RNA sequence: GUUUAUUAAAAACACAGCACUGUGCAAACACGAAAGUGGACGUAUACGGUGUGACGCCUGCCCGGUGCCGGAAGGUUAAU
RNA sequence: ACUAUGGUUUUUAUU
RNA sequence: AAGCUUGAGUCUCGUAGAGGGGGGUAGAAUUCCAGGUGUAGCGGUGAAAUGCGUAGAGAUCUGGAGGAAUACCGGUGGCGAAGGCGGCCCCCUGGACGAAGACUGACGCUCAGGUGCGAAAGCGUGGGGAGCAAACAGGAUUAGAUACCCUGGUAGUCCACGCCGUAAACGAUGUCGACUUGGAGGUUGUGCCCUUGAGGCGUGGCUUCCGGAGCUAACGCGUUAAGUCGACCGCCUGGGGA
């Protein structure tokens, strides 16, 4: 909930296709995942992370 | 809701001592200033029922206070209406 | 009043007209009695996808305290100007000033 | 505004009327009032060809300024007015230099307010700022696409053209006809919407109002004698055939076109 | 059980069959045995992934 | 309101309304060997044509046929 | 989770 | 006609939320249109057929058009008086809670009549039409069918603005007041952890399952009660008829 500009942490939760990795296969908690998705959405709108590989 | 500016403008008028937050007069004046902060958030379209019910809730609490003040002291009610915005 | 970071993507060749924009961005908040805390630089940065035949954009960041009853009427300044895309005000989130 | 009344007396049932207290109650500015003279509606033989044509009372026109070019000269709105030919309305404007002119009415602007002209003007209705400076989604008012032709596009109450795609020197206009017209931004473009947007509130009412309109009712072909309509009869009440015009021709399902010479100007066809 | 596969793996996890009902039911749920072993000893069991 | 001027004045003619169908504006339409003329400084709730008649409450079954449009290959078939 | 059919529809019995 | 306080309220700094109302802005899969590349199958089942192609469907590539809910996270989880409420982003907002001071001084409760408010469909003028779908053209089905099943599909769900006030509107528990008895989870503050820590051990709010007193014919209700009675309202006295 605190940051969206330093992308070093956000690249740890998305693939080389830019798709979000499930909490059930990263040892991460879902109440984190729900807001890591918000940090990724913030960084997509910043144009520093990809939305979709179409594109 | 009522702003920090609009709250202080009531507490520094409807008082008789230094920072006197309880008097029944200031309780009624704050509820009447909360209706001034309601402007721009009430009466735009028929789709909202919340802010008319909020107005009616503040008005219900303002009646509960006034109905007691004009029974216990009498004169403090007929004097308050000369310095607060009521009926006209 | 509330804190806003205000981030917007500028065309990287307009970096010499940005000081002339900052001149009237400052006037549009100091005329509203708000306060600024950075408004200098966040650098020219590479995007995750190309736009307008390029791959970089310029970032300024404002980091301000503003009256939130006019913060959307202030957003028109970036929206009429062709040098800018996807402007967003970005509220609080532990802002760069904190009443010290 | 609109006003309406419930039944009160015999034949005076429920009624509706449209009213405007901001419309000028006086007379048109006489130097700019012109007779709108008509040749008479006669064809090449000296006779009338259009059936049941008529109206209005005089149709004299208030000129309106469609050839102006001004920069840095401000102006003030003096009136809201009507012209007997159209639904667009007109506004009397005074330039601060100065001259009195009728402008094709912009919406979101009243009498006693000030506008500018050209490049140093704000993005507000009636300010006539260059169409090459404004973003897509801007409402451009009345256009003019052939330089010096006059007030092309957006000519009815509450109408507007909107700019939807720029291509460097060029811009595409979204038309009320469904079209996607392109131009090099050299348009008159007054900025905003046309008129007052209340002409749709009208009701006309009683059949005696058709005389002021100058329009006589269409008649049923079955209600004629056989020599003055093809459907004319005949106590069997039936034609035995597909329906026709008074000239004896079929039109149902029969699509008609003659234009073959705008194929490069046509872009989009309405759904 | 039964229940159709939705994630492809060639080797089983022993997660859904006989571990899982026979045994797995009515022997640990709500205060059965308790003392510390079915809850508090597991709260003291360290895990390098949630859990 | 219009109606058999001198045997027939109504239950016919038609309006906001319902629907079909021609029209994106150099419109469709009517007239025109030709200049053009009106539609029209109007611009799709605006314009042309025909059914039905406001309002209130509803809108059976049938495309075999005649007409009309779509599908466009083929056939017969004139100028060539 | 491991392979389709849909209708008829007792009267006296009990003294 | 005044006083008090453990009822009920005031002001300052903090805690959580798909609650409501309005603007800014992306995705996924489905559906049509144009021209290419151009081929024989493409569609649907419990079964079968209508559909769809030889006048060249389906599919695929680059464009154009376009609608509805926002899928994963989403929970033995929040929030709303309820009916209900999930992409990001920005304002405004009724309640609930942590916590140190200072101020009211019984200001509290219920409610006939009245008045506020839709999951749904119905009234209706103009826009919209991809999911799904009463109506409806057909395929059938079968002894028959108007149905189950299947191709297509209107009202309607969607939008602006108003009427209707519906339901199992079931949380089976009227609105208010003060009590009673243990355990365990979730969710949110707070004190302290050199945080085994999707936290731990106490303490405030909410809430779910198990369970004790009491109450019940039975289910069980079980401190948020079907318990204990105290305020006020609505309503009742064999079944059908109604």
């Amino acid at each position: 909930e605190i940051d969206y500009k330093d992308i070093a942490t956000l690249k740890n939760y998305i693939t080389e296709s830019g798709k979000i990795v499930p909490s059930r296969i990263t040892g991460t908690r879902a109440k984190y995942q729900r807001q890591l998705a918000r940090a990724i959405k913030r960084a997509r709108y910043l144009s520093l992370l990809p939305y979709t590989d179409r594109h | 809701s009522l702003s920090t500016e609009a709250t202080a403008k009531i507490v520094s008028e409807f008082g008789r001592d230094a920072n006197d937050t309880g008097s029944t007069e200031v309780q009624v004046a704050l509820l009447t200033a909360q209706i001034n902060h309601l402007q721009g958030h009430f009466a735009e379209h028929k789709k909202d029922h919340h802010s008319r019910r909020g107005l009616l809730r503040m008005v219900s609490q303002r009646r509960k206070l006034l109905d007691y003040l004009k029974r216990k002291d009498v004169a403090r009610y007929t004097q308050l209406i000369e310095r607060l915005g009521l009926r006209r | 009043m509330r804190h806003y970071e205000i981030v917007f993507m500028v065309h990287p060749d307009q970096s010499e007209q940005v000081p002339g924009m900052i001149e009237r961005y400052t006037a549009a908040i100091t005329g509203a009695e708000g306060k600024i805390h950075r408004l200098e630089d966040w650098g020219r940065r590479q995007l995750a996808y190309p736009i307008n035949k390029l791959h970089k954009a310029h970032y300024v960041l404002m980091n301000v305290e503003a009256p939130q009853e006019v913060i959307d009427e202030l957003e028109t300044t970036f929206r009429f100007n062709d040098a800018v895309i996807r402007s967003m005000v970005m509220r609080t989130k532990h802002a760069v000033t904190e009443a010290s | 505004a609109v006003v309406k009344c419930k039944p009160t007396s015999p034949g005076r049932r429920h009624v509706v009327k449209v009213v405007n207290p901001e419309l000028h109650k006086g007379k048109p500015f006489a130097p700019l009032l012109e007779k709108n003279s008509k040749s008479g509606g006669r064809n090449n033989n000296g006779r009338i060809t259009t059936r049941h044509i008529g109206g209005g009372h005089k149709q004299a026109y208030r000129i309106v300024d469609f050839k102006r070019n001004k920069d840095g000269i401000p102006a003030v709105v003096e009136r809201l007015e009507y012209d007997p030919n159209r639904s667009a309305n007109i506004a009397l404007v005074l330039y601060k230099d100065g001259e009195r002119r009728y402008i094709l009415a912009p919406k979101g602007l009243k009498a006693g307010d000030q506008i500018q002209s050209g490049v140093d003007a704000a993005i507000k209705p009636g300010n006539t700022l260059p169409m090459r400076n404004i973003p897509v989604g801007s409402t451009v008012h009345n256009v003019e696409m052939k330089p010096g032709k006059g007030g092309q596009l957006a000519r009815s109450a509450g109408t507007y053209v909107q700019i939807v795609a720029r291509d460097g020197a060029y811009v595409t206009l979204r038309l009320r006809s469904g079209e996607m017209r392109k131009v090099e931004a050299d348009c008159r473009a007054t900025l905003g919407e046309v008129g007052n947007a209340e002409h749709m509130l009208r009701v006309l009412g009683k059949a005696g109002a058709a005389r002021w309109r100058g329009v006589r009712p269409t008649v049923r072909g079955t209600a004629m004698n056989p020599v003055d309509h093809p459907h004319g009869g005949g106590e069997g009440r039936n034609f035995g055939k597909h329906p026709v015009t008074p000239w004896g021709v079929q039109t149902k399902g029969k699509k008609t076109r003659s234009n073959k010479r705008t194929d490069k100007f046509i872009v989009r066809r309405r759904s | 059980i039964k229940v159709r596969e939705n994630e492809p793996f060639d080797v089983a996890l022993r997660r859904f069959k006989r571990s899982c009902e026979k045994a797995g039911v009515l022997a640990e749920v709500r205060r059965r045995e308790f003392y510390e072993k079915p809850t508090t000893e597991r709260k003291r069991a360290k895990a390098s992934a949630v859990k």
